[PDB]
């Protein structure tokens, strides 16, 4: 039979049957309760709406994400997620279908655990297996060495592979991604007058990040034409009118990455932990790493990012190593790609964890040799 | 309705177009890229030689 | 609908600023293969040098 | 036919057929293990790489040279080396070509009946001969007198030869080579 490789992610669940080009649903993974008292009677009110439901009755609930960052804080709606994954957006029942999870690295082990029990035990699945959510990206750019910088929604994280060989000891893992621009965002926004407070306007200034910020080439020079021009200022209009016009918080706002000062981060942005991440690697191996840097993941979608990061990275790096920054424009969903080339593949077949495996060895059998 | 039935098929198709040609495009350049890198390693060979 | 005529101009728009990215990248196509045949010739000039 | 002259070395392994003026394939002498893990599936990834290849591969490799000082401290590993040697850098099976190694003088003798015989029962050569690396020195030169330093990568050993009769009792091997000058 086939396998369904779903991705958990953090913001966006993606799913869809292995051996495809892309997702076969994607949607927001968000359980809202309704937070008001309801009057109308037999209106037919559910207690809880899940993924893309709750992004158009986002009104009158109160959404809330049930991954924080990678890590999962409330496993029944991470439950109830994967249920409604399961029987509504694919409607194929999972008893007959082996599943091929994503994993942030260096994440807290009972997670893990957790989510293997949770697959055995309530959905009853054949086989599941877990992976890192580089390699896969890795696996889709049809490379083979490279490091990829998976910047995704929850939490950004530097994998450097060489000829398949991973290198445990120089992964990066930076818990700044989309969320914390989205927060900062909505922080910002605040000087010019318009206030977003509730969970659900949040999903407003994430929607005005998406389609309006950028990331600038040189932040001094565009700090100083947009304190003097108005050629920047472009407008957006609410979901009830009312539009507003965005001036330098255009820019300010995905510059959070390459300064985690401005949210009070210590940490260095995504243009020096990338160089961090190649110099711990051995020396004879840096020259393919600078020459084979890869993006993934959705916050590396900024238009004008490819070019300040190489800009950075030949900056810091030595002058004599060619710098290339891979960036295919199929970035969003480059993760789950990877997912399904690496479940349609034959040598794969016997490293899923079957079900037998777990009932001998329990749920610690994913530390195990079967990874 | 008939109107923005015919504009929406029409827009679908020009996106689906326009896509596909900068996708194939993309990796055309993808490929004049590596041809002109693998060139220069063989130009940094040929130096080294000569010298 | 309204909003779908809004959508399918916007994507139809989209359509046509992928195509001038394809045009660019046509350029860029073309350039890169005058680079791979000038990096041909100059490969085996010297080539010729070092016998 | 024709017969193989081999030469271990340390360092730098030369072989090639009789009677040429070059060795046809020369190639370092290091076997080394992968020692990270490996994470992409299907890649092909050998458990050990010989030879040159290892010198391309050498980020990610802990290579180790099956030759200390002359003599051999890793059998395994030397049986590796030779059979790449004959299989691949000269694609000539050895059933049908003999073969002569190479020894530095005062070697211990183990090392020389282990060579022999396993150049005599897993590679099954007709015939082969150990001779000592100086006085093949000398035959170059087209002398045949003369005293030879041949300060190799493993050892230096002088062996002085008169009207082509060798004097026993004047080798002076000295174990400072080009090891150790790199290290
Ligand atoms: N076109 C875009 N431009 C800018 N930011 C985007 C874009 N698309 C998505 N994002 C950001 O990326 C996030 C989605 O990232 P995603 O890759 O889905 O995370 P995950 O790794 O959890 O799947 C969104 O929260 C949004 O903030
Ligand atoms: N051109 C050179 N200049 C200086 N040292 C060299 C040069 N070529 C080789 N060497 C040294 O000599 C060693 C190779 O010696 P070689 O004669 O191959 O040893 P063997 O007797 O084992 O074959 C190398 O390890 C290197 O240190
Ligand atoms: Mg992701
Ligand atoms: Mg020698």
């Amino acid at each position: 039979t086939t396998a369904l490789v779903c991705d958990n992610g953090s913001g966006l669940v993606k799913a869809g049957f292995a051996g495809d080009d892309a997702p076969r649903a994607v949607f927001p993974s968000i359980v809202g309760r309704p937070r008001h008292q309801g009057v109308m009677v037999g209106m037919g009110q559910k207690d809880s709406y899940v993924g893309d439901e709750a992004q158009s009755k986002r009104g009158i609930l109160t959404l809330k994400y049930p991954i924080e960052h990678g890590i999962i804080t409330n496993w029944d709606d991470m439950e109830k997620i994967w249920h409604h994954t399961f029987y509504n957006e694919l409607r194929v029942a999972p008893e007959e279908h082996p599943t091929l999870l994503t994993e942030a690295p260096l994440n807290p082990k009972a997670n893990r655990e957790k989510m293997t029990q949770i697959m055995f035990e309530t959905f009853n699945v054949p086989a599941m297996y877990v992976a890192i959510q580089a390699v896969l990206s890795l696996y889709a750019s049809g490379r083979t060495t490279g490091i990829v910088l998976d910047s995704g929604d929850g939490v950004t994280h530097n994998v450097p592979i060489y000829e398949g060989y991973a290198l445990p000891h120089a992964i990066m893992r930076l818990d700044l991604a989309g969320r914390d621009l989205t927060d900062y965002l909505m922080k910002i926004l605040t000087e010019r007058g318009y206030s977003f407070v509730t969970t659900a306007e949040r999903e407003i200034v994430r929607d005005i990040k998406e389609k309006l910020c950028y990331v600038a080439l040189d932040f001094e020079n565009e700090m100083a034409t947009a304190a003097s021009s108005s050629s920047l200022e472009k407008s957006y209009e609410l979901p009830d009118g009312q539009v507003i016009t965005i001036g330098n918080e255009r820019f300010r706002c995905p510059e959070t990455l390459f300064q985690p000062s401005f949210i009070g981060m210590e940490s260095a942005g995504i243009h020096e932990t990338t160089y961090n991440s190649i110099m711990k690697c051995d020396i004879d191996i840096r020259k393919d790493l600078y020459a084979n840097n890869v993006l993934s993941g959705g916050t590396t979608m900024y238009p004008g990012i490819a070019d300040r990061m190489q800009k950075e990275i030949t900056a810091l790096a030595p002058s004599t190593m060619k710098i290339k920054i891979i960036a295919p424009p199929e970035r969003k969903y480059s993760v789950w790609i990877g997912g399904s080339i690496l479940a349609s593949l034959s040598t794969f077949q016997q490293m899923w964890i079957s079900k037998q495996e777990y009932d001998e060895a329990g749920p610690s059998i994913v530390h195990r040799k079967c990874f | 309705l008939k109107d923005a039935q015919e504009k929406l098929e029409l827009a679908e198709k020009k996106a689906t177009d326009a896509e596909a040609d900068v996708a194939s495009l993309n990796r055309r350049i993808q490929l004049v890229e590596e041809e002109l890198d693998r060139a220069q390693e063989r130009l940094a060979t040929a130096l080294q030689k000569l010298e």
